[PDB]
DNA sequence: GCACCGGCGCTCGAACAGGGACTGT
DNA sequence: CAGTCCCTGTTCGAGCGCCGG
């Protein structure tokens, strides 16, 4: 059986013919594994034969099913895809249990032979031809072109899912109140009817697809609490991930360290306080996939930590729209956020983890708001709406922030949650100068052509310095001479400054760099009472400015 | 519905648009499946296939005085697109009259284009993608059969018809200016207050006589005007005060070049205490009132250029206060002006960049008849996030975000 | 001696921008 | 004064992996 639906009409790309590529020699255990499919598929129309009036080719191989005993017939379209029109891609984004309501009946199906279902623009499928080539190579191999949808090609995915949605809009007309979640061919049939009178529909259903060419196998799950849909196990009440199986190893290849990562992050969609920024330093400085790298003390640390959060069974409940939506951020290390949406207490629905480090100078507030993002944002995917949410800062520095930062910033509706560390601004530089305390007049240059420079200071009362530098850069002896006079000061300091670069970087209040040298002045800022900074047009008849710039000066 | 399409071209160089469709949210993914399963059977929009590479984004807002949803398309990327169409082959005059005006009322005539049919060979540019609350189900995807709401070249093809409506109108009120800026229409009149609303009220019946519907409000361009650079005026003026003067100065003098700092300068000799209090010189003084004199007469020589594309840069000065300027080279500014928080609606600083946004766009549209550019003062992310929860506009204009701090507390504050 | 599409993370490099110096007629 | 170099900061897409089919 084949779908007697309408084929979506393709195109190729204008001016491009179609692919004249060989057949690559294949294992001999593959080759007669793939007589097999392909006999299969001639007795079925799925194929077809053709002579010597297909000038095209490209190659076929095979790749093992993930239970095994049965092939998968691949097509190596690396070419026709570069020669076929572009598609829209229709299907934009993966469905989240934490996202599916309570049901009284569920029965997830799975199409078999899906694309082998589909049929193909019948204009289209010359392009489409492939070679199996005998058992020892004798004289021509069957050739043989496709008919229906192959598995490899660009407009593949987007055609079957188009295809499917076609298929299921007269059975939905006539069930409104069934949930066929569709992703591919897995369909989460689910529905408020009871046990008899549902397992009927999904034979109406089962039957419905039948007549469309697509077949459900007796390997479709039942009435088995433990449902296996989309990489989880869906049981009545709660759901879980599927098992996560974390590899230990002696030495590690950087390859390692990507599958490692990327395993984590699956997991830290329900196991919180899962970190990965130490792991995934590891992976910097380019170097080869094949290539061992050592794991650092502090990526031993968090290995083990993660380990420790993985030997635990953590459950999040379904969603209830007749209750609202709570989302809940902590602090971790330094860049690093987890989550968690809930509706009530220790029933969670989803949690989550924000360790992006955007810019180069940032401070806690900066990264918490565009956490809240992150998350209002992925909350707007699965259950339609915004949280509220319980945020570690205080409505008075929030406060503080928003109403004298230059940029627009918002949060939704947030309370404050007392649970320590706390987000907050580790100063606050004055809007008027300081009565009684001493000016500092800094500058710091340095030349371009021999790397060197100085940087330094001279105050009202007297005080000057000014020290060499090695390696510099011209705006790093503005950032060094700030450092100075920071150094060599009281609680109390009036820095005035040329530089725009540098102090529209303390301006933004940074906590936190990736400049060494401007975490140290961060330091400094923090342990003074008041500090005025102030800035004058470089170079202008500003006496204080003036000195300082001939003294670093050589 | 059935007549004669206008053959419509894309600039042989330049590709469709291929858009990927944000999240949107439940209460209005409802209310665009409703709108479109609607506007469907109707005839006006077809379901189409993945075949169709393009896309566009859709939503909705909520515009006021309205409780009903309206289906907004992110069209900006076909307008710039299909600019030779728009502006070139079927430009729309804009009088420079609507800007002299006391009253100008906006009217939404958007309604008339879904009569109107669409050429074919265009019809697959105009394609978008509903999406759906936790992806159920793939996005389903649409395109338009007549003349979309959003795109600039459909107030273009509909010109012919427009004329035709408003000649009668025009042929015995002289005197009013009518503009068409996208689905909007400008109807502005140098009459009294309550004679101005009812002219509206029969041009209203009019369209609706004409067959096209049209489901203190009013703006009054001289009521707006241009606010200057301002130097503060102290009484006694400290080693600070100087130095932030003499800054403000140093970058206003991109603009007028003819203010000089010299004698500022001057009594800023030595290394002084910051709250130090210095007095005044003879030649001090005489070069303060000099520049705040060029700072009186605005900037001489700005002319707009029809060719050219409009800029503009809002800063947020706190305590619900906005300001922008609108230049095309710069520091030669065409307009420059405040914006006052609005009496009633709740402290939302993206609400208020939104409605500034919004504003602006209008002046442009009333004073220049095109939208800015805006350097936006707002993180990319935090705005892509929120923006659509405030807009009430038909049209949508080009935006870029800018991180700069305020180093000389912004010449245009207090 | 190996296919496709989607979402997410993470890093890298390309391309680009603005400021301050430099240089140069 | 103007181009021009460098620094520094961005934004985009590429590439790899994870998961899904
Ligand atoms: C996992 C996978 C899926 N697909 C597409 C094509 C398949 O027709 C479709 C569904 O995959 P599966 O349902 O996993 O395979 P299938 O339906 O063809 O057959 P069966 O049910 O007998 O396992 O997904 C690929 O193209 N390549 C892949 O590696
Ligand atoms: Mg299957
Ligand atoms: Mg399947
Ligand atoms: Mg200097
Ligand atoms: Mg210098």
């Amino acid at each position: 059986k084949i779908s007697p639906i309408e084929t979506v009409p393709v195109k190729l790309k204008p001016g491009m013919d179609g692919p004249k590529v060989k057949q690559w020699p294949l294992t001999e255990e593959k080759i007669k594994a793939l007589v097999e499919i392909c006999t299969e598929m001639e007795k079925e129309g799925k194929i077809s034969k053709i002579g010597p009036e297909n000038p095209y080719n490209t190659p076929v191989f095979a790749i093992k099913k993930k239970d095994s005993t049965k092939w998968r017939k691949l097509v190596d379209f690396r070419e026709l895809n570069k020669r076929t029109q572009d598609f829209w891609e229709v299907q934009l984004g993966i469905p989240h249990p934490a996202g599916l309501k309570k049901k009284k009946s569920v029965t997830v199906l799975d199409v078999g032979d899906a694309y082998f279902s589909v049929p193909l623009d019948e204009d289209f499928r010359k392009y489409t031809a492939f070679t199996i080539p005998s058992i020892n190579n004798e004289t021509p191999g069957i050739r043989y072109q496709y008919n229906v949808l192959p598995q490899g090609w660009k407009g593949s995915p987007a055609i079957f899912q188009s295809s499917m949605t076609k298929i299921l809009e007269p059975f939905r007309k006539q069930n409104p109140d069934i949930v066929i979640y569709q992703y591919m061919d897995d369909l989460y049939v689910g529905s408020d009817l009871e046990i008899g009178q549902h397992r009927t529909k999904i034979e109406e259903l089962r039957q419905h697809l039948l007549r469309w060419g697509l077949t459900t196998p007796d390997k479709k799950h039942q009435k088995e609490p433990p449902f296996l849909w989309m990489g989880y196990e869906l049981h009545p009440d709660k759901w879980t991930v599927q098992p996560i199986v974390l590899p230990e190893k002696d030495s590690w290849t950087v390859n390692d360290i990507c599958k490692l990562v990327g395993k984590l992050n699956w997991a830290s969609q329900i196991y919180p306080g899962i970190k990965v920024r130490q792991l995934c330093k590891l992976l910097r400085g380019t170097k080869a996939l094949t290539e061992v790298i050592p794991l650092t003390e502090e990526a031993e640390l968090e290995l083990a930590e993660n380990r420790e959060i993985l030997k635990e069974p953590v459950h999040g409940v379904y969603y209830d729209p007749s209750k609202d939506l709570i989302a809940e951020i902590q602090k971790q290390g330094q860049g690093q956020w987890t989550y968690q949406i809930y509706q009530e207490p220790f029933k969670n629905l989803k949690t989550g983890k924000y360790a992006r480090m955007r810019g180069a100078h940032t401070n806690d507030v900066k990264q918490l708001t565009e956490a809240v993002q992150k998350i209002t944002t992925e909350s707007i995917v699965i259950w339609g709406k915004t949280p509220k949410f319980k945020l570690p800062i205080q409505k008075e520095t929030w406060e503080t922030w928003w109403t004298e930062y230059w940029q627009a910033t918002w949060i939704p509706e947030w309370e404050f949650v007392n649970t320590p560390p706390l987000v907050k601004l580790w100063y606050q530089l004055e809007k008027e100068p300081i009565v009684g305390a001493e000016t500092f007049y800094v500058d710091g240059a340095a030349n371009r052509e021999t790397k060197l420079g100085k940087a330094g200071y001279v105050t009202n009362k007297g005080r000057q310095k000014v020290v060499p530098l090695t390696d510099t850069t011209n705006q790093k002896t503005q950032l060094q001479a700030i450092y100075l006079a920071l150094q060599d000061s009281g609680l109390e300091v009036n820095i005035v400054t040329d530089s725009q670069y540098a102090l529209g970087i303390i301006q933004a209040q940074p906590d936190e760099s990736e400049s060494e040298l401007v975490n140290q002045i961060i330091e400094q800022l923090i342990k003074k009472e008041k500090v005025y900074l102030a800035w004058v047009p470089a170079h202008k008849g500003i006496g204080g400015n003036e000195q300082v710039d001939k003294l670093v000066s050589a | 519905s059935p007549i004669e399409t206008v053959p419509v071209k894309l600039k042989p160089g330049m590709d469709g648009p291929k858009v990927k469709q944000w999240p949107l949210t439940e209460e209005k993914i409802k209310a665009l499946v409703e709108i479109c399963t609607e506007m469907e059977k109707e005839g006006k929009i077809s379901k189409i296939g993945p075949e169709n590479p393009y896309n566009t984004p859709v939503f909705a807002i909520k515009k006021k005085d309205s409780t009903k949803w309206r289906k907004l398309v992110d069209f900006r990327e076909l307008n710039k697109r299909t600019q030779d169409f728009w502006e070139v082959q079927l430009g729309i005059p804009h009088p420079a009259g609507l800007k002299k005006k006391k009253s100008v009322t906006v009217l939404d005539v958007g309604d008339a284009y879904f009569s109107v049919p669409l050429d074919e060979d265009f019809r697959k540019y105009t394609a978008f993608t509903i999406p759906s609350i936790n992806n159920e189900t793939p996005g389903i995807r649409y395109q338009y059969n007549v003349l979309p709401q959003g795109w600039k070249g459909s107030p273009a093809i509909f010109q012919s018809s427009m004329t035709k409506i408003l000649e009668p109108f025009r042929k015995q009120n002289p005197d009013i200016v009518i503009y068409q800026y996208m689905d909007d229409l400008y109807v502005g009149s140098d009459l009294e207050i309550g004679q101005h609303r009812t002219k509206i009220e029969e041009l209203r019946q009019h369209l609706l006589r004409w067959g096209l519907t049209t489901p203190g409000y009013e703006l009054h361009p001289d009521k707006w005007t241009v606010q200057p650079i301002v130097l503060p005026e102290k009484d006694s003026w400290t080693v600070n005060d100087i130095q932030k003067l003499v800054g403000k100065l140093n970058w206003a003098s991109q603009i007028y070049p003819g203010i000089k700092v010299r004698q500022l300068c001057k009594l800023l000799r030595g290394t002084k205490a910051l709250t130090e209090v210095i007095p005044l010189t003879e030649e001090a003084e005489l070069e303060l009132a000099e520049n705040r004199e060029i700072l009186k007469e605005p900037v001489h020589g700005v002319y707009y250029d029809p060719s050219k594309d409009l800029i503009a840069e809002i800063q947020k000065q706190g305590q619900g206060q906005w300001t922008y300027q609108i230049y095309q080279e710069p520091f030669k500014n065409l307009k420059t002006g405040k914006y006052a928080r609005m009496r009633g609606a709740h402290t939302n600083d993206v609400k208020q960049l939104t409605e500034a946004v919004q504003k602006i766009t209008t002046e442009s549209i009333v004073i220049w008849g095109k939208t800015p550019k805006f350097k936006l003062p707002i993180q990319k992310e935090t705005w892509e996030t929120w923006w659509t929860e405030y807009w009430q506009a038909t049209w949508i204009p080009e935006w870029e975000f800018v991180n700069t701090p305020p180093l000389v507390k912004l010449w245009y504050q207090l």
